[PDB]
């Protein structure tokens, strides 16, 4: 009672994106090696060694050199495969423009797609996605308004609050107010950075200049709205974001001390606040340490970090900043029903490359490479997609009931789990082709952990018992191939068999709470990404608008965002196109190039 | 309530030290010789006067090849240091001196005593080691306790040493930073007293993991040269410090504590002879000897029995005790290592058999392994990080405390310790280069040296409290 | 002594792995290599040439006295100081008849004295020099090495997971084997190096005999792991590795949320 | 002979009087007369672009008429600015990957306050990002390893082979395993390894691609000490790319190197992969024999290595490169110029420390605090002061450089002498003291020159030091006013701190830090420390002054900021004329 | 101890099921492990984290 697979039949556009590596059925068991001229296959690795040349002689020290790969074997001895982004062909909305590239025809493929095209390195959207959620700082603003109210004597009103955010805005990049002979910032160079406000008080966020607020009623559907404003309250926050340049001169710590010193000067100069009056540090107070929201919490000292780096933010957060939970695609795509799975394979999408390309690599290890088939593997060729839909398909028919509606028994979540390893392994070993396609045991035995934990979670709404079908992939695929992935993969899969319902000191702690600072997860590749889609989609999947912290999911809904929160395998796609302009450029101030 | 069930503690002769203990007797929060151990760690540091020395008369302050340089033949570099050269250069020196630390060192330990003790008889002790090189310093448990931190020894032994060695020499006010930078290198610069000359046998007090850990931060390699390669010594030395980082972790308590205290006792001080036993009768062979001769003694005693049989003829075993099961397991786990590894005399393979004995040990019996899950999984990263590009490195500079070994509770890093107590001279990373000072200070303490008749001895005086 | 039973064994595929991991099985001989060409193979070593030492004689290093250390008796390699070496063997997912975690559950039970590393592309064993050497005539001369399916390859390892090329070998990036009038030879050692003369492997196994005695579950041939009609099935009508995998799961997550939970089940 | 400010030595331009157009003796001025922010090119280019940006974006940004109570800024004169020196350097005019060869001795005059901001001068970022990529090590561990666990021997050809393996992979690519994903060699063209060694024969073997060349970059007698230091031993250098560490920290770099030396030993020697030989490689880089940068700070500022907090003073000074150029070799009439260093190596000293680290880490906002900073290597005030002292004590002493006696009265002397005549100056001058019109400016001024003076010609860093410390009273008893209100929390605590042994109170200059209590929060300060380090050393006849392994790693033509000449590179990032590394031209649409 | 303790007794006195074990060591430790303090949680010291 199984559809074609996806991977083989993309729904819309038809397309094969196994067969399309190759030009040959995918079933078949059988390929010539040796005879594709090594890196002379890609476009890019071509382009790179002439560009190599070039380098070399301005610079008199060589770099690329491709026939040094070992033993006189170029790489390339098989096929390098291209990729295409999932489920490009399902999506109908988010067409708008956006700072980073025109708007999108949704619906539009993006396949070919090389390796390199995906590295972390290679790619502008990966950078910027990681760049928005370091260089943003959230605050309540109450206890700042309370201290002008009683300590200073001043009324604060709509009125005063939208000349303080034009002044924050003049400010936050580029500007001077108070003072004479100030040195200020080239706009050009700051273009990114802005501050804005929300509120679920919404004769205040109709009184206040909607160019300074995120509209919680224009970009969630009304009961999302509902649910989050329920939780703002009668309460305003102040969402500010950074340059991308500052963060890339230091780390998103900057962040709270920067809008610290900004949002101070802002209330000092609409309020009228002599210059040294003792109530001006009650502001940088409130705005670093008072009453603060971080994307991420400090971390101990072997990878010391103060807040925001990528190593401090917590599943959960990653859950909800990615903001697919809000599109149609995921409100009406099942028949007209909600599509937790689209929340799941698009969260996973910036959770994996950024906790493990950006975090992983790109903090605690590096080097040349991303680890980008990796990951590239989690989000391309519709392969964890068919899977992690079988899971849904398999436990709606079962059990006769809708997404989130499963009870979150143990014995239920272990039958999934059973399924969807059942039918990945079908899969790999009924087609050849998909087996050397992703010929690296991690992304194969990732992928049946993934697509498991996202059909228990999407199915019964219960994040913990969704990752737990992540880790009891563990047997089912090490005793079918007796093989799982790399040296050090499966370390938390052996161990949070046991963690996961455990409450040691430091195993037990829910999934949303989590993040790479769980010891468990704080070295490995391939698993981060999977937790974080599997919450967001849990929450979903029973009617939440976030899974963690609704004042993370509010504010990461602005479309003066340099990345589109909502549509991320998407965006990605568009940097492996090199169609994505990031921020934090420094073109105004060098020469030409 | 007490942990009533009696052990017999054995050597590692497999003799046995004393029978009849109740369990409670070996815990870190009633056994006196555990609980002086952490006393000593805590208490005790080394001034190297030799170090110092030679940093303040060389230049070659702190770590990283530093050098503050003093030019003694300023006339002959081939430079004008004054306009035209109407003047010819002069060399001054400026950053350096002679000090006769070593030579004073008799001295130097009893200004150093009079500074740190508090009252009279207080337990305060310098002692003059390596012909005047090193002092050896225990501080009173009167000063240690005086606030809440285990740094007292090192700060005030650093500060006692500099201001001691200012009057000692009458030195003028440029010999200041100097001398306070031969005892304390970068500080405050660096957190860390880097570079300098009192080394403590616990890490600085910025370098922990989470709240508990930090008799975990300590390298096996530092264990082993404190125990001198005495195999089980240097397992009974790690299993205590991790027993105690564990009670200070809060993982000693309630539903867990049995759980807890079972680890220590049946792998740490090879309690009822199991260790001993597992290698005597696996010793000619491999791993998977071990894995038959635990599951063996595991029935023999009564922890498992037949559960179902299934229609192969394979057998499910029940725990009848999974506490005690899992200590058994950890008990047979490191008996493998000293199996594996001791027939090698080469450690590196401990990862792996940390790893395999206890996927074996599941596949032998359907009953879970070590930590349910831990054991396993720190052998899958432990195994990586000491043969890959990522990070980590040979097996003796892993402790409670690295973010790759510390997750199983308790029974891990022991088997390190075992290991690296076997290696034949394989390594280049071994005890010798990392901590030599350490083994040759310190390891002169007989309790850290030599554990386990301490703690024997310390359980029977106490055994007829519970 | 206690008498193993290794895993459960309830099919002929797992049958097949208690045979490759029980030491009281013997690995049948299915070719012959000359010393020389052995060797050669390996690559760390050459016919004649002198054991390398990473350390001194073992009698020379004054071990402590240790009566544990007593009870291990050291390897030859230990006891001369060899150097540890290591090899690197690959099994093709197709059918091989020993695979990867096979590969270290067998190193664990028959050899003395190891390091070995599982990975999704390869497994190493590392052991002083000579005590290698021993362990590969059984690794490279028996039952366990099919020339097509399981190969010695240092670096550059992949291929197991590759489509097998139109010969039925698996593809090697460094072409360290050719298939060469039917049989499988090594034109180059383990490290990609160049050899004399070829190291003639003999001939590879069918695809039927292949599965006869492969050790891995595949779904295509109509063996998986995990049946259509398997999931959430009572234990009794499942494959006894699901019902081993079940009871572990169990195990695991109720013995550390409370480690009574699983007295007696 | 006139003050420097007034006359600069060569071009004999009067970097005070080109700020007005008035004679800077004269206490008049008219004010609101400019057009408030239409006196200045920067900020009027900004309202135009902002008002672009407004339109495009939906948001409002830049806008002058929000300046309090309808007074826009420049109701005086915005003024500009001259780098100090300039016009005499003769040395340094090659090409370098940042730009074409400069004409030494050109001046760079007219510099508007926000060329200088380190948010808008790519050649400032730069120096930080050169610093924070650098990671080096000790080799001979990696080389024991091989040989006696693997059992290969090294020689000059697998060294040769390693570094074009390393220098392959750094950046770009790969070289053991099959379908592995690499870099687009245009991001990371600015990445690179070198190594050097004391031992001639050895570098004469090797590939001088390579070779960071001891003997080339240094003079003889600075060669012979940093070669005795180094030894029979080879170090490595390794750059990692100025993009990847703007995606992260300055902790990737010994992290990143690990992977990427590690793989060049495994395929430089033929090592199989999972060796157990491999751990010891990246632990030897990342932990066993590693020289950083920057060491860790602890949690209220927490960092990994290789943040600016965490680089000693004396670090600073010895990544300068001035030490070695020609400029300061004969400078003073063919004699050793310490001056020139104190000068040059302050300038990233301030810059970095203030702006890079404690604006752009600890603070921060849109005016890089860039007025305070510009002050300290502009129009050459900082210089008249420090080269008088120089002067007068070589003439009361009768003694060059690094040779009056190092005692407590001969600092006072010194300091109460240059106190003395940068109040003078500030006195007489009414044109001079509104350029430097914050408080701060002139007492760092005074207090940098008072310690440069002392340093250079005592050659004793701490003594230099506490003469900047002593100039607190003697500023604030003459003005009645010293700087901001935070400026002398560190003047007047180390008065005393200076000579104290006390725990976190004592500690030598070279050593001290942004993590040393009393430095870790204030603008205006390190930098001069940092400079009087450098010329301390100098001046007694060293080639460096606190790590030899950091002097030689900064002696390196292929680093992207011309380390020699600090104050030239900021004023060519002022003219927009630094190309900066790190940019994602190659792989982003046309613009 | 104090919030080990009160996690364990909690779980056991109201026999808890298996899905409480995270939700209970948060009530108790907040954001612990993930934060080194026992972030959010509830049990307080007049002492700081010892990382601090
Ligand atoms: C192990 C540890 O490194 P050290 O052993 O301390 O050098 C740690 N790195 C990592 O965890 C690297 C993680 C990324 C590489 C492995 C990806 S599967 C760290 O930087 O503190
Ligand atoms: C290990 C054992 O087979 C697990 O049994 C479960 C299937 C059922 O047990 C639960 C429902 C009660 O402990
Ligand atoms: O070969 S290892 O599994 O150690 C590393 C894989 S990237
Ligand atoms: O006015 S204050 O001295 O507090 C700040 C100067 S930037
Ligand atoms: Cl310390
Ligand atoms: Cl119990
Ligand atoms: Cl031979
Ligand atoms: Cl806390
Ligand atoms: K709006
Ligand atoms: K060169
Ligand atoms: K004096
Ligand atoms: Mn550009």
């Amino acid at each position: 009672k199984y559809p074609k697979q996806l991977f083989l039949e993309s729904k819309n556009s038809k397309m094969n994106s196994i067969e399309m590596k190759y030009g040959q059925d995918p079933a078949i068991n059988r390929a010539e090696f040796h005879v594709y001229g090594g890196v002379r296959q890609s476009k890019r690795k071509s382009e790179a060694w002439e560009a190599a040349k070039r380098i070399t002689k301005e610079r008199g020290i060589p770099n690329y050199n491709p026939d040094l790969h070992l033993k006189g074997a170029q790489m390339g001895q098989k096929v390098l495969q291209t990729y295409r982004i999932t489920g490009l062909d399902r999506e109908w909305a988010g067409g708008e423009d956006t700072p980073a590239h025109k708007g999108w025809k949704p619906g539009t493929d993006i396949a070919g797609l090389e390796m390199d095209d995906l590295n972390y390195e290679n790619n502008p959207a990966m950078q910027q996605c990681y760049d928005d959620m370091r260089r943003t700082a959230i605050n309540g603003l109450s206890i700042a308004h309370e201290t002008i109210e009683r300590r200073f004597g001043k009324e604060v009103t709509p009125e005063t609050i939208n000349l303080y955010f034009e002044m924050l805005n003049h400010n936050i990049g580029a500007g001077a107010i108070m003072m004479e002979h100030t040195a200020e910032t080239n706009p050009e160079l700051v273009k990114d950075s802005y501050a804005k406000c929300f509120t679920g008080n919404d004769e205040l966020a109709d009184a206040l200049d909607q160019r300074f607020l995120i509209d919680i009623n224009k970009m969630f559907p009304k009961y999302q709205a509902d649910q989050i404003k329920a939780e703002v309250g009668d309460r305003i926050f102040q969402v500010a974001r950074i340059p991308t340049m500052a963060v890339r001169t230091s780390d998103g710590g900057l962040s709270r001390a920067w809008v610290g010193q900004q949002a101070s000067l802002a209330f000092l100069c609409a309020y009228d606040i002599p210059a040294g009056d003792a109530v001006t540090s009650d502001f940088v107070f409130t705005i670093k340490h008072g009453d603060v929201v971080f994307m991420g919490t400090q971390l101990p000292y072997r990878r010391a970090q103060r807040n925001n780096s990528a190593g401090g933010i917590a599943l959960g957060y990653y859950s909800d900043c990615n903001q697919t939970s809000r599109t149609p695609e995921a409100l009406e795509g099942l028949d007209g029903g909600i599509d937790p799975v689209k929340v799941i394979v698009e969260a996973l999408t910036p959770g994996c490359v950024i906790t493990d390309q950006g975090w992983l690599h790109n903090y605690l290890a590096g080097g040349s490479s991303g680890w980008s088939n990796y990951i590239i593997s989690v989000y391309t060729d519709e392969v964890l997609e068919d899977y992690g839909y079988h899971g849904a398909i398999y436990a709606m028919d079962k059990w006769k009931c809708g997404v989130g509606e499963v009870p979150n028994t143990y014995e239920n979540m272990m039958t999934i789990a059973e399924e969807v390893s059942r039918w990945s392994q079908k899969n790999y070993d009924e087609y050849p082709g998909l087996m050397e396609a992703h010929f690296g045991g991690s992304q194969r035995y990732s992928i049946q952990a993934a697509a498991s934990g996202a059909a228990v979670g999407a199915m019964t709404g219960d994040p913990d018992l969704g990752n737990a079908a992540w880790h009891y992939n563990t047997p089912l695929c090490k005793e079918h191939y007796l093989r799982l992935g790399f040296y050090g993969h499966d370390l938390q899969d052996q161990q949070n068999m046991g963690h996961t319902y455990s409450y040691r000191s430091d195993q037990g702690i829910p999934y949303e709470l989590k993040g790479p600072n769980y010891p468990d997860f704080a070295m490995n590749v391939g698993h981060m990404g999977g937790y974080i889609g599997i919450i967001a989609g849990a929450a979903h999947a029973r009617g939440a608008a976030y899974s963690t912290n609704p004042i993370i999911k509010a504010a990461f809904a602005d479309p003066n965002l340099q990345f589109d929160f909502r549509y991320p395998r998407r965006e990605f796609g568009i940097g492996g196109l090199r169609q994505f302009m990031p921020a934090g450029e420094r073109d105004a101030v060098i020469p030409p190039h | 309530a007490y942990l009533t069930e009696k052990i017999d503690l054995y050597g590692d002769n497999g003799k046995v030290l004393e029978s009849d203990i109740p369990l409670e007797a070996v815990t870190p929060v009633q056994n006196p010789a555990v609980r002086e151990l952490a006393s000593i760690f805590k208490r005790s540091v080394a001034v190297n006067l030799g170090g110092a020395q030679k940093a303040l008369s060389t230049g070659h302050y702190a770590n990283e090849y530093i050098h503050f340089p003093d030019i003694p033949n300023k006339d002959k570099l081939g430079i004008k240091s004054s306009p035209g050269g109407k003047y010819p250069p002069k060399s001054v020196k400026v950053r350096t001196m002679d000090l006769p630390l070593v030579d004073d060192a008799d001295d130097i330990a009893a200004r150093l005593k009079e500074r740190l003790q508090v009252n009279p008889d207080d337990g305060t002790e310098v002692r003059v080691m390596k012909k005047g090189n090193v002092l050896y310093v225990k501080i009173s448990e009167q000063l240690a306790n005086t606030g809440v931190e285990y740094t007292t020894a090192l700060t005030t032994t650093a500060q006692a040493m500099t201001d001691l060695v200012m009057e000692k020499y009458d030195l003028d006010f440029h010999a200041s930073p100097l001398v306070h930078c031969a005892f304390y290198g970068r500080y405050p610069q660096t957190y860390e007293f880097m570079g300098g000359n009192v080394i403590s046998l616990l890490a600085a007090s910025c370098a922990n993991e989470g709240p508990g850990f930090a008799m975990r931060n300590i390298m096996a390699n530092h264990i082993v040269a404190a125990t001198r390669k005495r195999t089980l010594e240097a397992v009974a030395l790690s299993s205590t410090l991790e027993a105690i980082g564990h009670v200070e972790m809060g993982d000693a308590i309630g539903r867990w504590r049995r759980w807890q205290a079972l680890v220590h006792a049946c792998q740490g001080l090879n309690a009822n002879n199991v260790v001993y036993d597992l290698v005597k009768e696996a010793g000619h062979g491999c791993t998977g000897d071990v894995v038959a001769a635990t599951v063996g003694r595991a029935l023999e005693d009564g922890i498992i029995s037949v559960k179902k049989t299934l229609p192969s003829g394979y057998k499910f075993y029940t725990a009848n005790d999974p506490s005690m099961w899992n200590a058994y397991v950890c008990a047979g786990l490191v008996a493998a290592v000293i199996v594996n590894q001791g027939a090698a005399r080469a450690a590196q393979g401990v990862s792996s058999t940390l790893l395999y004995f206890n996927d074996l040990i599941e596949h032998e019996t359907g009953l879970p392994h070590a930590g349910y899950g831990d054991g396993m999984g720190n052998g899958v990263s432990f195994s990586f990080f000491s043969h890959a590009i990522y990070g980590g490195g040979s097996p003796g500079i892993f402790s409670g405390n690295h973010i790759v070994t510390r997750h199983s509770k308790g029974f891990a890093i022991p088997v390190i310790a075992a290991a690296v107590s076997l290696d034949s001279g394989t390594a280049v990373y071994g005890p010798e280069a990392t901590s030599g000072l350490v083994g040759d200070i310190f390891g002169e303490v007989d309790l850290i040296r030599r554990p386990m008749e301490a703690i024997a001895s310390a359980a029977a005086e106490i055994k007829d409290k519970f | 002594v206690y008498q193993r039973q290794f895993l459960p064994a309830d099919d002929r595929v797992t049958k097949n792995r208690k045979k490759v991991v029980d030491p009281s099985v013997k690995l049948e001989k299915i070719r012959t290599l000359s010393d020389k060409d052995f060797l050669t193979l390996i690559g760390h070593r050459h016919l004649g040439e002198a054991y390398r030492s990473v350390n001194p004689p073992l009698a020379e290093i004054g071990e402590p006295e240790d009566p544990i250390r007593e009870l291990v008796p050291p390897t030859e390699g230990a006891k001369a100081g060899d150097r540890v070496c290591t090899i690197i063997m690959t099994d093709s997912v197709y059918n091989p008849p020993i695979a990867h975690y096979t590969r270290a559950w067998m190193y664990h039970n028959r050899f003395r004295g190891i390091d070995n590393g599982v990975y999704s592309g390869r497994v190493t064993l590392e052991m002083r020099e000579r005590d290698l050497e021993e362990a590969c005539r059984t690794l490279f001369e028996t039952e366990i090495c099919d020339a097509s399916r399981d190969q010695v390859r240092q670096y550059t390892c992949t291929g197991h997971s590759c489509r097998l090329d139109p010969d039925g070998m698996m593809f090697d990036p460094i072409e360290r084997c050719i298939m060469s009038g039917g049989n499988v030879v090594y034109q180059k050692d383990s490290f990609g190096n160049p050899v004399d003369t070829p190291i003639n492997m003999g001939k590879p196994l069918s695809e039927e005999e292949l599965i006869e005695r492969t050790v891995v579950y595949r779904t295509d041939r109509g063996e998986p792991m995990t049946r259509e009609g398997d999931p959430g099935a009572p234990d009794e009508e499942v494959r006894e590795a699901l019902q081993w995998s079940r009871r572990i799961q169990w195990l695991r997550m109720l013995g550390n949320m409370v480690p009574d939970k699983i007295k007696g089940m």
